[PDB]
RNA sequence: CCGAUAACGAACGAGACUCUGGCAUGCUAACUAGUUACGCGACCCCCGAGCGGUCGGCGUCCCCCAACUUCUUAGAGGGACAA
């Protein structure tokens, strides 16, 4: 009985968008880490075919930018990108203040702790850093990693069982503890790369996608295996809904989304393809970010657009 | 206007794809990400070309059974 | 100790002599110096210019032959007595070294 | 510091000097197999490496040779007493060294043979000493009174661009034999295989190399290994 | 109020001429080298000069401070890099200051005149090649 | 708005060809202040037809050989032409630039080896022409003269504007048209 | 208020500051000002009975707005180019003994002097009435 | 180059390659390159306005009596492939 309507777009960048981050605190405010080299802050004015602002823009990055966070406070921000470096931004103009000389190839993911103290990168070059928050790298983690791209690295959001989980293009699920960053399992069963990983706000269950299109549940406190349930093309983005149930999973150009009791598909999310020329491929999802209610859904495209999804009745 | 690919562009991008057919797309710099690390191509112009004949061959698959 | 001495580093290889100019400032920092960075002076290039032909007979076509010279400067805050042996262990022959005192 | 010469001037005198040194030791050892030389300048005394064939006939008996060539390299060039040495270095695989392969070739002409059969002798040596491929060419008054060119071209050899510059090498010599001159000319493309000494290192600009993928087995019903 | 630390500086090129501007938070002041925009060389070229405060007007200028030095190029070339240098420096001051539409705005009210004013142009000069007096010409040929 | 040299507002002028409205560009999008610009206009085809119309007067004014770089004094001789014509007529002196290039293109030409065949013009060469035989005209009648070339450049443009068979380039417009006109 | 020197229009700067410097009589002219020829690369000593006073002028200035220059930075300053006959023209420096005498004479005024390194610059009287002078002008034209 | 095919598999030349031009407010840095800021010193205006204007005037790495690299230099990388 409940549909999600598009209210509008999201214009004022032109490459693609490539993650979403949304805060608690302030949720008049999105991030917008796109593949034209800047981060944009957006003015969330809900109005009509003015729904959003782009507000400020932050530059510095010299490549593509992979992965954007937010502190819990929502007065810091961090972002990795494809030049092989982090950097700490802020409100107040958005000049960056700390920047992690790390990885010899490029990021692909970051995460701030639970407690924003550690740091932690996920990178191309096969290696997995946690960081102090002034710049200082503790200490890499090597030899019984991915022996693959590192993908999406994951915190788990609750302080206790502190638990760092790590896809990757080496098809394993690898997790990590933090009391000595060593391995605790070692989940197999995919048979393509995995592209993300999702922790649920609860940290008992997360979710990894990929090139199988399995969005493939795990556990977390007996950590064995869940159910697997399948949607569609390439899995690009997971994410639970804050408050509720309902994960969802951007799947090509559409975006399917599924309750937990229950494995039945909830609704359908599609762009209305207009001029179809049967050339052009549509435009796929990239990213998704809830807005920390439950009540919208931003959902990051493969064009220049980044598009709102409401939620009706 | 000009922009034939050479037959080592071409049979380097044929030996990638049918080696390499899982962990590339449609997706012209993470095939030029993928080329990079999985062959010893010794020049940054010649590897990007490869990586351009793979992602235009890969659209030629997915629409049909080339060779491949 | 105190003193102030300068490195010039002088090469046609470009790649060897940022090879001896990142080795010898890095066992420079890692021995408790303070160091300034290899400031780059811009290149020379010599650019004799020949007439390709030994007699006077043809279509005057010319060679274009040139060389490049690249400078380096470092400098150091501790006494030669332990900079002479650093620089000893850094020969790579195709540079040519002057050390010399800021007062020279 | 008394004395002093601009960067410049100095960089072509020392260029001036390699010059100079390696043509006067081609001149002179040419019948014990020069083929280069390598001067490492310091500001001490400095070294001199002759990177010869044969060195047991550079070194004199007991080093006498040796000794009054680095007797006419310091009375000539100015050089302090006891500021330069002189070495001697035998060169590995001299089947790939064109310098030697030229003299050699030389040699045989000068004992009087068939030059097809001497630059067919040098070819095949050239070949099974490893190189991937060879090119001579001997040009003058052979048999006959006009002048002929004739070239032994084997294997694989590359002509134009940058990769000619460093990963081939060549060498002309002059035969005075008894009716004007011979002109030798050897090139001889080196291997590119160990990335050590034998050839060069950074392989031809258009070769690529792909590596195989592993076996990948077992993308099966899900199993989790715990610790 | 007195804010400090209000300020870009900002480049511009024609040719070989950098004209590099650096605009502080001030009262409507612009001057290049110390001196006046109307008091500038040749002056047929005045109104490619002050191009920009005449398509913003004098609102957006009111609250900044430009102050340009030029070095290399020509006479003209060195007007092209400062009317550049300051459309930029503008741009640069508002997005990093003020709001983003802002910027936008004024971003493209100057694209669609003159896109100069905004992107770089890249043509530099040809080498001379050893037939001919220039890059391309060639000297006069002789048959008989 | 923009008005160029700062005085003859633009918005005003009006081409009466369909033909020659499509690729002359004194319209409002079009209007600079200065015929100077570093434009770029010769990269592709068809470009020069959205380069503004007194640019392309004073880059053909910067010609006999002597002057070949010289485009600030074409640029005051442009000007000093455009007050020598508003004096003169009280006319905008983009009208009448307007009317003078409309008045002086050829319409029918004729070309072979074997001048054989008559053909149509392009509604860009008849621009380049028109262009072409005003400056030519203003710069043959400057030539010996205690005339500047300014006024001449003004009485050019007048003279071909009202159409008198008195300019030099109506004048080799008609002749054109008549050599055309024989082998049609 | 303002003004100085850079914020005024330099031609009519020069025109005044040399009524003035002629207007007040106390620079010293030379007896051959009349048969100079100026810079020989030059002909037809220039077509002015007071052209002393406008070369001391743009002296002054020159001197005004970059210091430490000799009588090389001015013969560099009033070089020209040299028609030279049938053969191409090429650049040629200006008049020694001219610039000498002008850099002796606003001496004498005590309004330039050498300074600790070669070459003259302004004293503070100099930049004073130099901005005076400026100061004058500006309110001519804009009123 | 695709294809066709009594030819199949190759080799040189072309292309790749090397140098140069154009872009990086991103990195590494610089008293033999500077820029901002500050403090002195000259002039202009003031009635006082003043954190006013000009300065290629001086100083701020003999050690804090300042930071930084936009402009300059040149290293590493990026960036364009008909994507
Ligand atoms: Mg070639
Ligand atoms: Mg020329």
């Amino acid at each position: 009985t409940e549909q999600m309507t598009l209210r509008g777009t999201l214009k004022g960048h032109n490459g693609w968008v490539t993650q979403i981050a949304t805060t608690p605190q302030f949720p008049d405010m999105i991030l917008s880490a796109s593949r034209d080299k800047t981060i944009i802050m957006w003015k969330l004015t809900r109005d009509e075919t003015n729904y959003g602002i782009p507000q400020r823009a932050l530059r510095g990055h010299s490549h593509f930018v992979s992965d954007v966070v937010i502190s819990s406070d929502g007065q810091f921000a961090l972002s990795g990108s494809w030049d092989g470096t982090l950097r700490l931004w802020d409100l107040t103009t958005g000049t960056t203040t700390r920047r992690f000389v790390g990885h010899t190839k490029d990021v692909l993911s970051v995460a701030f702790s639970s407690d924003n103290r550690q740091i932690v990168s996920g990178s191309r070059d096969k290696t997995i850093k946690l960081w102090n928050t002034l710049g200082v790298c503790k200490y890499t983690v090597q030899d019984e990693s991915h022996s693959e791209w590192v993908s999406c690295v994951r915190f788990s959001p609750n302080s206790s069982n502190p638990i760092i989980v790590s896809c990757g293009w080496d098809k394993l699920v690898k997790v990590w503890n933090l009391a000595n960053c060593k391995l605790k399992t070692n989940h197999i069963g995919h048979t393509g790369y995995l592209n993300t990983v999702t922790v649920s706000p609860d940290g008992s269950l997360c979710a990894s996608g990929g090139k199988d299109g399995q969005a493939m549940l795990w556990d977390l406190n007996e950590g064995k295996h869940l159910y697997t349930l399948d949607g569609g093309d390439i899995i690009n983005a997971l994410c639970f809904s804050p408050n509720r149930y309902w994960l969802c999973a951007a799947t090509g150009p559409s975006i399917k989304i599924w309750d937990l009791e229950g494995k039945i598909i909830v609704d359908e999310l599609k762009q209305e393809v207009i001029s179809t020329s049967s050339k052009a491929e549509p435009p796929q999802c990239t990213s998704l970010a809830w807005s920390a209610d439950g009540q919208t859904l931003f959902a990051g495209y493969t064009d220049n657009l980044v598009r709102v999804w409401q939620v009706t009745i | 206007m000009g922009r034939v690919r050479t037959k080592t562009v071409k049979k380097a991008a044929r030996v990638i794809i049918e080696k390499y057919y899982t962990r590339l797309g449609n997706d012209f710099h993470t095939n030029k990400r993928v080329c990079e690390e999985i062959a010893i191509i010794p020049s940054k112009k010649l590897r990007n070309k490869i990586a351009g004949y793979v992602t235009h061959l890969m659209k030629r698959i997915q629409r049909g059974p080339v060779r491949g | 100790a105190i003193h102030r001495i300068r490195i010039t580093l002088t090469s046609r290889n470009v790649k060897s002599l940022e090879k001896v100019c990142a080795d010898l400032i890095r066992g420079a920092k890692e021995k408790n110096l303070k160091v300034k960075g290899p400031v780059r002076m811009p290149t020379k290039t010599l650019r004799i210019t020949t007439r390709k032909t030994p007699c006077g007979e043809g279509s005057k076509t010319w060679d274009r032959f040139q060389m490049r010279i690249h400078k380096r400067l470092i400098d150091l805050h501790s006494p030669s007595e332990i900079v002479k042996q650093i620089t000893s262990i850094s020969i790579e022959p195709g540079v040519e070294v002057e050390v010399t005192i800021a007062d020279a | 510091m008394a004395v002093q010469i601009s960067k410049k001037r100095k960089f072509v005198a020392d260029g001036i000097f390699k010059a100079e040194l390696n043509e006067f030791l081609t001149r002179e050892l040419a019948e014990d197999g020069y083929s280069g030389v390598e001067v490492r300048v310091t500001p001490t005394r400095t070294e001199i490496i002759i990177l010869a064939t044969r060195t047991q006939n550079v070194l004199g008996e007991k080093g006498r040779r040796i000794r009054e060539l680095t007797a006419v390299v310091q009375k000539r060039f100015g050089f302090p007493e006891g500021s330069v040495e002189l070495y001697a270095e035998k060169v590995a695989t001299r089947g790939l060294c064109a310098i030697a392969q030229a003299e050699s070739l030389r040699y045989k002409l000068l004992g009087g043979l068939a030059v097809r059969r001497a630059c067919y002798g040098v070819l095949r040596f050239i070949m099974e000493s490893g190189a991937k491929g060879c090119e001579v060419v001997v040009s003058g008054k052979l048999r006959g009174q006009r002048a002929k060119s004739m070239k032994f071209v084997d294997g694989l050899m590359i002509h134009s661009g940058d990769p000619v510059n460093y990963y081939v090498d060549t060498a002309v010599r002059h035969v005075l034999l008894r009716q004007g001159v011979l002109g030798i000319k050897v090139k001889i493309m080196l291997p590119w295989d160990p990335t050590g000494k034998i050839g060069p290192k950074k392989p031809l600009p258009d070769h690529v190399s792909i590596v195989e993928p592993k076996d990948e087995i077992l993308p099966t019903t899900p199993i989790s290994e715990q610790k | 109020s007195k804010g400090p630390l209000q300020s870009v500086q900002v480049f511009g090129r024609k040719k070989t001429a950098t004209a590099v501007a650096h605009c502080k938070r001030g009262n409507g002041l612009i001057k290049v080298n110390g001196r006046p925009l109307e008091m500038i060389e040749p002056r047929t070229l005045q109104y490619k000069l002050l191009e920009p405060v005449l398509l913003l007007g004098k609102e957006r200028f009111a609250g900044v401070d430009i102050r340009v030095r030029v070095k290399g190029g020509g006479h003209v070339a060195q007007i092209y890099a400062i009317r550049q240098s300051i459309s930029k420096a503008l741009v640069a001051y508002y997005q990093k200051y003020v709001d983003e539409a802002s910027k936008k705005e004024i971003k493209d009210i100057l694209i669609q005149y003159d896109r100069t004013l905004l992107v770089a142009d890249p043509r530099r000069c040809e080498s001379k090649k050893f037939g001919g007096p220039g890059a391309r010409a060639r000297y006069q040929k002789s048959y008989r | 708005d923009i008005k160029l040299f700062g005085k003859w507002s633009t918005d005003d002028v009006q081409i009466n060809d369909i033909s020659l409205q499509d690729y002359i560009a004194v319209k409002e999008k079009y209007a600079k202040y200065l015929p100077h610009s570093a434009g770029r206009y010769a990269a592709k085809r068809f470009r020069k037809a959205q380069c503004p119309i007194v640019e392309r007067l004073t880059n053909s004014m910067m010609m006999h050989g002597r002057n070949n770089g010289k485009k600030l004094m074409t640029v005051r001789i442009v000007k000093h032409a455009f007050e020598i014509i508003h004096l003169l007529t009280g006319e905008n002196p983009l009208q009448v630039l307007v009317n003078a290039i409309i008045n002086s293109g050829p319409r029918e030409d004729s070309t072979r080896i074997g001048r054989r065949q008559a053909v149509d013009v392009s509604p860009l060469r008849r621009v380049n022409q028109a262009i072409w035989l005003l400056c030519t005209g203003a710069r043959e009648a400057a030539f010996r003269n205690i005339k500047t070339i300014a006024e001449c450049l003004a009485d050019e443009l007048i003279n071909a504007a009202k159409g008198s068979s008195n300019s030099y380039a109506i004048k080799k417009k008609d002749e054109l048209e008549r050599v055309a006109k024989s082998n049609r | 208020p303002g003004v100085t020197v850079k914020d005024v229009n330099q031609q009519e700067f020069v025109r005044a500051l040399a009524a003035f410097l002629k207007k007040s009589g106390k620079l010293k002219v030379p007896e051959w000002v009349d048969t100079v020829k100026l810079a020989k690369h030059k002909e037809l000593a220039p077509y002015d009975e007071n052209w002393f006073y406008t070369r001391a002028a743009s002296t002054a200035r020159h001197l005004y707005l970059r210091g430490g220059a000799g009588v090389g930075s001015m013969t560099k300053i009033y070089g020209g180019r040299q028609r030279n006959g049938v053969m191409p023209s090429h650049f040629s420096r200006g008049s020694k003994s001219v610039a000498r005498r002008v850099l002796q004479a606003l001496e004498g005024l005590k309004m330039v002097e050498k300074d600790q390194d070669g070459g003259r610059k302004l004293t503070p009287q100099g930049q004073r009435d130099l901005d005076r002078i400026a100061g004058q002008v500006a309110a001519a034209n804009k009123k």
